[PDB]
This record gives C-alpha cells, sequence and structure tokens, in this order.
C-alpha cells in the first residue's frame, strides 16, 4: 500500500503560526485528510480545526496551518516540560505523534534614549514588541526596573494592540539613589518564563568635550615578538577637530576574570596632531610577570588604561582597550560550519570557520588540509573556505585536519585544527545515498541559487525513484516545501531557488527520496545543508541629510532630516551627544544583535547531514513520521546538545 | 474508575455494573457475596486466605464503589445508601479483625467515609510494626499489598507524619511487579 507522511518541526510554540505539512508516497487516488491537535498526557481536545486532500494532481501534497492558543490551563505549568499530540487522519489510516513544546511566544527589544543617566533627569524607553517573526504583535508586556542588587523599583503592564508593536513610556530617576548598574525586565504576559533584559548606568558626570581611541596594531600579542605590542593612540574633539594634550597609559593582564596591573608598564607621551603612540616592550612585560615562562604567558589577555587630558588643561577622558589574547597564533581555525558527517564514497564539502584571535572573521588567508598540499583555498569575506576530499567506502571514521599556509609566517604561527568525521549509515547497510551540493556565496535577497541532488543506488531501483521531496527551514518554522520530479537516467536534477527576504539570516534545507528495496523493505535516505544568509533589514530604513551643501550648520540652525523606508512603516528616533557614547557605548541595539537574538533561538544544532535519515531531521529541527513506521528520533531538551570542546 | 481519564468508557455500562453490584450480589446488612470465585485463584492475591474473608471482601467492594462513586451518583440513587449499610457492617465488626491485612483494607474503605477514628484508628495505628508497614506472617507480597491500602489510608486521612517512613520502605523493597500471583499486589503498590 502506499505511505501517509508527516513533517513538522521538532518544537512547538505558543501564539504563533505553525506549518503543518501533509504528504502520501506512491498513492493513488484522492485522499482526504483530517488534521486535529490534542493535549498530552489525557484527553482534552485544544483544535480540532483544517482538514485537505491529497490528490495525485498535487503530487498528494498539501500544507494546512494552525495557530496554538494559550490559556490559564496551558499557562500552568512553568519550570517543566509539557507536551501535545498532533493527529492527522489519512482516509482510513490515522497517523500520530507527540510533539515538545516550548512556551516563548515572541521577541522584546528595549530601547534606552541614553546608555547612561544622571541622578534627577529622566529615562525615555520603548518597547518593542515583536512575533517569531519579527513583525508587530498586540500583546499585554509586564516590565519591571530593578536596582544593583536587584530590587524591583518600578513596574508597569500594558498592551500594545492598535499601537503597531510600539510602547513607549518614561520614568523620572530620583536623586535618593544608589549609583551602579540598572537593569530593566521585560515579559509578555502569556510568558512569564521568557524574561528579556538590557542595561544602563547611574553615575554623577558631565560629557566630556572629545574622545580617546586606542588602537592596536594588530588586536593579538604574539609572545616573541622582540618589539612587544605598539599601541596607537587617537584623540580629537567631539565635532572631529584634533586634540593637542598629553596622554598616561598603562599597560596590564587579565586572566580569567581577575586582572592584574603592571606598574612599570606607565609611559608619558605628548598628543599631537589629534594621536600619540606608545610601546610596551617584551622585558618590560617579563619584568613584570614573576613567571620567567613564555609557555605560561599563552590562553590569558592584555588590557590597557589610558588617561589624556588637554593642555588647555580643563577637561579629560579616561580610555580602555581590553580582552587582547596572548597568543601563539594569529588565526582560529573552527569547523564550526562544517558538517560532522560524511558519505562514504562519495565526495565531501568542507566549510572552514577561520577568525581572529579576538573572534572578527579572518579575510583571505589560505588554508589548506594537512593530507596534501595541492588542496588550498582562501577565505571568503565572512571567514569562510571551501575544502573538499573525494571519499572512500570506508565505514571507518575519518580525521580531517586543516591547517593554514599563510606566506611569511612560520609554522609556529600557523592555526590548525583536527576533528573526526562520521560515515552516513544506510538502511540495512544498502549504500545507497542523497548527496547535496551547493554554491557558497555570500546570499543577498533577489538573487539564485542551484540546488544539486545527486542520487546514489543500483540501476534496477533507480526507475522507482521518480521524485524528491525538499523542505526550507527558516527561523524555527517551515517556509517552503514542495516537490521536485526525476524521470529516469536523471541521478542529477538542478532545482533554481530565488532568495527573498523571507530566508534572512540562515536557513536549513533538507531532502530525501522514498522507495521499497532491498528484500522488499521500505528505505528512506535523506541529506540536508546549512546555508548563511547575509544580515541586513528585512525592509531598508536609511536617514540622510536634506541639505547637500552648508556643512556644519550653525547651533539651533533648521535643517531638512531625509528619511527613505518602506511604505507602510512607523519609525521612531532619538538623536543623541557622541560624548554619552564615549562615556558608556555598552547595550546598544542594532539589526545584526537582533538576527544574532534569532540565531541563539535557532532550533537545529548541526550544520547538516546526520548519522542517519533520522538524524538528518533531527539534526536539523524536523520530525518525521511516516505510516509505515520509519519515524524521527525523540527529543525531549529544547535546548541544543553541547559539543564537547 | 481509572481508565475514564485515558479511553472512553461507557457510563451506561460501568454504572449497570454497580446497579448489578447493588441489587443482586449484596445482602440487605450491608454484606457482598460472591457467588462464582475467579479460575486463576493466584490473582486475588490476599483475599485467597478463607480467614475473615467476608469482612475484606465487603471492603474490597465498598472501596470499588466508592471510587466509581461520583459517576454513579447520578445514575444509580441507592448508592449513598448501600454504602451506609456496607459501613455499619465493618464499623461494627472492625474491632474483631485480627489481620494485618484485613485491619488495613478496611481502614481506607472506613476513612473514606470519615468513621476510621478513635480506637478503630489507634487499633489501625498499632497494627503498623516498625512504624513503616503493616505486616502479616507469610510471604512478602501480601504484606506490600496490605501496606498498599494503608499508605491510601494515610493520603485519605490527610496525616502526612507517619506516610514518608512508608513510602521510603516501600522504595527499600524495590519491588517491580510481575510474576506469579501478583495482580492486587502490582496494581495497588503503584496507585499507591
Ligand atoms: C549603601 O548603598 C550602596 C550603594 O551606593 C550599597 O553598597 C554597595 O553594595 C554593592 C554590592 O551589591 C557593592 O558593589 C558596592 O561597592 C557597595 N557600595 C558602597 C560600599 O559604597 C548598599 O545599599 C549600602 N552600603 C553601605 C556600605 O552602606
Ligand atoms: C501552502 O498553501 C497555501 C495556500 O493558501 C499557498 O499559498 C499560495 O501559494 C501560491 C503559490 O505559491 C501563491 O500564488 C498564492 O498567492 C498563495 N496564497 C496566498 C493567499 O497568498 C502556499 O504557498 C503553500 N505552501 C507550500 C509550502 O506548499
Amino acid at each position: 500500500s502506499p505511505m501517509y507522511s508527516i513533517i513538522t518541526p521538532n518544537i512547538l510554540r505558543l501564539e504563533s503560526e505553525e506549518t503543518m505539512v501533509l504528504e502520501a508516497h506512491d498513492a493513488q487516488g484522492d485522499v482526504p485528510v483530517t488534521v486535529t491537535v490534542h493535549d498530552f498526557p489525557g484527553k482534552k481536545l485544544v483544535l480540532s480545526s483544517e482538514k485537505t486532500v491529497l490528490t495525485p494532481a498535487t503530487n498528494h501534497m498539501g500544507n494546512v496551518t494552525f495557530t496554538i492558543p494559550a490559556n490559564r490551563e496551558f499557562k500552568s505549568e512553568k519550570g517543566r516540560n509539557k507536551f501535545v499530540t498532533v493527529q492527522a487522519t489519512f482516509g482510513t489510516q490515522v497517523v500520530e505523534k507527540v510533539v515538545l513544546v516550548s512556551l516563548q511566544s515572541g521577541y522584546l527589544f528595549i530601547q534606552t534614549d541614553k546608555t547612561i543617566y544622571t541622578p534627577g533627569s529622566t529615562v525615555l524607553y520603548r518597547i518593542f514588541t515583536v512575533n517569531h517573526k519579527l513583525l508587530p504583535v498586540g500583546r499585554t508586556v509586564m516590565v519591571n526596573i530593578e536596582n544593583p542588587e536587584g530590587i524591583p523599583v518600578k513596574q508597569d503592564s500594558l498592551s500594545s494592540q492598535n499601537q503597531l508593536g510600539v510602547l513607549p513610556l518614561s520614568w523620572d530617576i530620583p536623586e535618593l539613589v544608589n549609583m551602579g548598574q540598572w537593569k530593566i525586565r521585560a515579559y509578555y504576559e502569556n510568558s512569564p518564563q521568557q524574561v528579556f533584559s538590557t542595561e544602563f548606568e547611574v553615575k554623577e558626570y558631565v560629557l566630556p568635550s572629545f574622545e580617546v581611541i586606542v588602537e592596536p596594531t594588530e588586536k593579538f600579542y604574539y609572545i616573541y615578538n622582540e618589539k612587544g605590542l605598539e599601541v596607537t593612540i587617537t584623540a580629537r574633539f567631539l565635532y572631529g577637530k584634533k586634540v593637542e594634550g598629553t596622554a598616561f597609559v598603562i599597560f596590564g593582564i587579565q586572566d580569567g576574570e581577575q586582572r592584574i596591573s603592571l606598574p612599570e608598564s606607565l609611559k608619558r607621551i605628548p598628543i599631537e596632531d589629534g594621536s600619540g603612540e606608545v610601546v610596551l616592550s617584551r622585558k618590560v612585560l617579563l619584568d613584570g610577570v614573576q613567571n620567567p615562562r613564555a609557555e605560561d604567558l599563552v590562553g590569558k589577555s592584555l588590557y590597557v588604561s589610558a588617561t589624556v587630558i588637554l593642555h588647555s588643561g580643563s577637561d579629560m577622558v579616561q580610555a580602555e582597550r581590553s580582552g587582547i589574547p596572548i597568543v601563539t597564533s594569529p588565526y582560529q581555525i573552527h569547523f564550526t560550519k562544517t558538517p560532522k558527517y560524511f558519505k562514504p564514497g562519495m565526495p565531501f564539502d568542507l566549510m572552514v570557520f577561520v577568525t581572529n584571535p579576538d573572534g572578527s572573521p579572518a579575510y583571505r588567508v589560505p588554508v589548506a588540509v594537512q593530507g596534501e598540499d595541492t588542496v588550498q583555498s582562501l577565505t571568503q569575506g565572512d571567514g569562510v573556505a571551501k575544502l573538499s576530499i573525494n571519499t572512500h567506502p570506508s565505514q571507518k571514521p575519518l580525521s580531517i585536519t586543516v591547517r593554514t599556509k599563510k606566506q611569511e609566517l612560520s609554522e609556529a604561527e600557523q592555526a590548525t585544527r583536527t576533528m573526526q568525521a562520521l560515515p552516513y549509515s544506510t538502511v540495512g547497510n544498502s549504500n545507497n545515498y542523497l548527496h547535496l551540493s551547493v554554491l557558497r556565496t555570500e546570499l543577498r535577497p533577489g538573487e539564485t541559487l542551484n540546488v544539486n541532488f545527486l542520487l546514489r543506488m543500483d540501476r534496477a531501483h533507480e526507475a522507482k525513484i521518480r521524485y524528491y521531496t525538499y523542505l526550507i527551514m527558516n527561523k524555527g518554522r517551515l517556509l517552503k516545501a514542495g516537490r521536485q520530479v526525476r524521470e529516469p537516467g536523471q541521478d542529477l536534477v538542478v532545482l533554481p531557488l530565488s532568495i527573498t527576504t523571507d530566508f534572512i539570516p540562515s536557513f536549513r534545507l533538507v531532502a530525501y527520496y522514498t522507495l521499497i528495496g532491498a528484500s522488499g523493505q521500505r528505505e528512506v535516505v535523506a541529506d540536508s545543508v546549512w546555508v548563511d544568509v547575509k544580515d541586513s533589514c528585512v525592509g531598508s530604513l536609511v536617514v540622510k541629510s536634506g541639505q547637500s551643501e552648508d556643512r556644519q550648520p550653525v547651533p539651533g540652525q533648521q535643517m531638512t532630516l531625509k528619511i527613505e523606508g518602506d511604505h507602510g512603516a512607523r519609525v521612531v528616533l532619538v538623536a543623541v551627544d557622541k560624548g554619552v557614547f564615549v562615556l558608556n557605548k555598552k547595550n546598544k541595539l542594532t539589526q545584526s544583535k537582533i538576527w544574532d537574538v534569532v540565531e541563539k533561538a535557532d532550533i537545529g544544532c548541526t550544520p547538516g547531514s546526520g548519522k542517519d535519515y533520522a538524524g538528518v531531521f533531527s539534526d536539523a529541527g524536523l520530525t518525521f513520521t511516516s505510516s509505515s513506521g520509519q519515524q524521527t528520533a525523540q527529543r525531549a531538551e529544547l535546548q541544543c546538545p553541547q559539543p564537547a570542546a | 474508575s481509572l481508565a475514564v481519564n485515558l479511553i472512553a468508557i461507557d457510563s451506561q455500562v460501568l454504572c449497570g455494573a454497580v446497579k448489578w453490584l447493588i441489587l443482586e450480589k449484596q445482602k440487605p446488612d450491608g454484606v457482598f457475596q460472591e457467588d462464582a470465585p475467579v479460575i486463576h485463584q493466584e490473582m486475588i492475591g490476599g483475599l485467597r486466605n478463607n480467614n475473615e474473608k467476608d469482612m475484606a471482601l465487603t471492603a474490597f467492594v465498598l472501596i470499588s464503589l466508592q471510587e466509581a462513586k461520583d459517576i454513579c451518583e447520578e445514575q444509580v440513587n441507592s448508592l449513598p445508601g448501600s454504602i451506609t449499610k456496607a459501613g455499619d457492617f465493618l464499623e461494627a465488626n472492625y474491632m474483631n479483625l485480627q489481620r494485618s491485612y484485613t485491619v488495613a483494607i478496611a481502614g481506607y474503605a472506613l476513612a473514606q467515609m470519615g468513621r476510621l477514628k478513635g480506637p478503630l484508628l489507634n487499633k489501625f495505628l498499632t497494627t503498623a510494626k516498625d512504624k513503616n508497614r503493616w505486616e502479616d506472617p507469610g510471604k512478602q507480597l501480601y504484606n506490600v499489598e496490605a501496606t498498599s491500602y494503608a499508605l491510601l489510608a494515610l493520603l485519605q486521612l490527610k496525616d502526612f507524619d507517619f506516610v514518608p517512613p512508608v513510602v521510603r520502605w516501600l522504595n527499600e523493597q524495590r519491588y517491580y511487579g510481575g510474576g506469579y500471583g501478583s495482580t492486587q499486589a502490582t496494581f495497588m503498590v503503584f496507585q499507591a
């Protein structure tokens, strides 16, 4: 008989849309499908809507949607796991599966007008309330303001319905206050365990009139450098003119969370032409430490503290550069974007993520496989290099070691990393695989991407493969799915995929085929891959000057603010002196941190592939269950398993 | 009575069994009488012992009817008068009991009505040995079966000072059920 199949994500979310993808395999004629969601454990029936008919004109496909409500009965358990049950009845044959549920319902982002405030001043703050799709939602938010030792002093409750997801609010700081770090915490009413937070500082200050930049030549220190670490000083007024003064600068060492200061590292340099330069030599650093070994210095970090005063002597700025690593290697190699599962006897692609010692991506550094010097490649803009091997059918794990080949640098300076990949397990060791391959570029919305599907099986069963089934996972929900048909002899087929703004910042593609092979046994073989998308806005808000002349306008002058942006959008504004940010630039919100928060909320844990077809879906973040019996592995943990590191 | 939270038990058949037990198989003084003992005599557990059998069998059916009271109070209006007649019989002949099994099963039956008080409570407390079990001489299966009803009585009476030695004793025995003649013992220890 035909086999019925249901595909859904691993984890379902409250107060948001959830995609449900229904398919029948090898089916004949129409088959009606009714859909039901029950609770777990027991039966109280939470959703009984939706039905559809799988049609051979549609290749027995049918995608239907639903939404999970939450009430006082759902929100009851807040600390431990709870589950629900999805029911779909294909004609007379029912297929059902228990699903893990997350209690999260969206995102909260908090903007403050300043990052640091005075006693007796006003704090202006806007809370943006969005769902999981980063679209404005109208819900009730509970916000609290806490003291340095954690005492809530002011709390609010308000709904953003019909306000386009914006809650503008205000509060006045009393003069009776304890200076230090103050915290704003917020959570939705229907998700009290998901707590968002951002911080600010309270201090007694006046703004400075200039900024001081401390610039290391390299953002690391190589221990055997006889010259030592060079740190360039740049100082200029806030309106952009050069600062004349004298700087006092001192160095120090950070080991873990504890900082150690080097007292004799103090120097005194004049700041001329808006600049200065100071060098901490290798002898002074080794004289500062009481351990004469250079080997124990590896793994710790340095910090610089500077104090600059103008030659008028009327103002003073203290700046700090910190977290500068003491390392043997100017690069860090990671297999973080490489799958740990190879296909035996089929070539395998390696995506090598190389960074600078601080963590910033390295640009145009050549790396090579340890085996054979001929296979070399340079990193792209995002710090990713493309390597590949021609795999043998070894059922033994394959160790992969990658080492950089950048010129002039010694072998002690060449970084390296060693991992061990694992073989794909076919059903019954049939050696019938699916291999995916794709371009590796920075993806912008509007480009097309060629997806390549390679079939490997004996030719007696190649005529039974008439289609592929693909799905797209993006931001923890199914965005698109469908069939790609195949005629016999076409082991490779190509599917163009157009990139839209919905695919930002990263997405996973899964694909599979199915048949009855070997001795009359149902076989499922799958494959997956993770693709990075260039981080950008879904829309495009730009702020520029309306005037084209009268550079540096007069205080109080009228000027035209020109705002280009998407039609129908609501924009919020704040204009801040940069001298606030020279005092404290921490906790500034940006679009890149927004996509970083979404990537930290991703339910997929691996850059593709897997130990089997079930491991492919489970690592991608998907659940599968068939009427014949083949289904995904059970998952009862929301978080991803931690690597050994 | 436990499966109505799991599957769709027919209410007309279930309270029909309750009506058939009250009218046909209950004497007018409160005693339930069995007219066909089971083929597998091992699955009844400690009820196979013929000593104090009429008191123990009356307590078993009374516990089963009181747990199915909420569904069948609407269907059969003679249920609480049947419970009162059976309860009067067990309360009057309670102090004559000697087995720790019969004291325990009557204790949970009397506790749901609220009649396990005073000397009936004191005899129930002093029936326990080492303050963690209600033991009878013989196999350990009957003693764990007996202590299982008494732990349900302590939870019904809402006296939780005497409960944690009993549950700690049940975990120390390490009983996992199954086996020849284990049907009553396995079902009651996990419900407890
Ligand atoms: C008085 O207020 C201060 C804050 O001005 C509090 O003491 C602080 O406690 C934190 C730890 O939570 C320390 O990090 C600060 O250094 C402390 N401030 C000091 C010592 O000035 C506290 O509420 C009160 N402390 C005293 C000593 O009276
Ligand atoms: C699932 O079904 C919905 C039907 O509501 C599809 O939405 C339509 O898709 C077609 C073709 O992509 C568009 O031309 C229509 O404009 C869409 N409907 C609306 C109201 O906009 C959806 O694309 C299907 N998705 C999958 C993965 O099959």
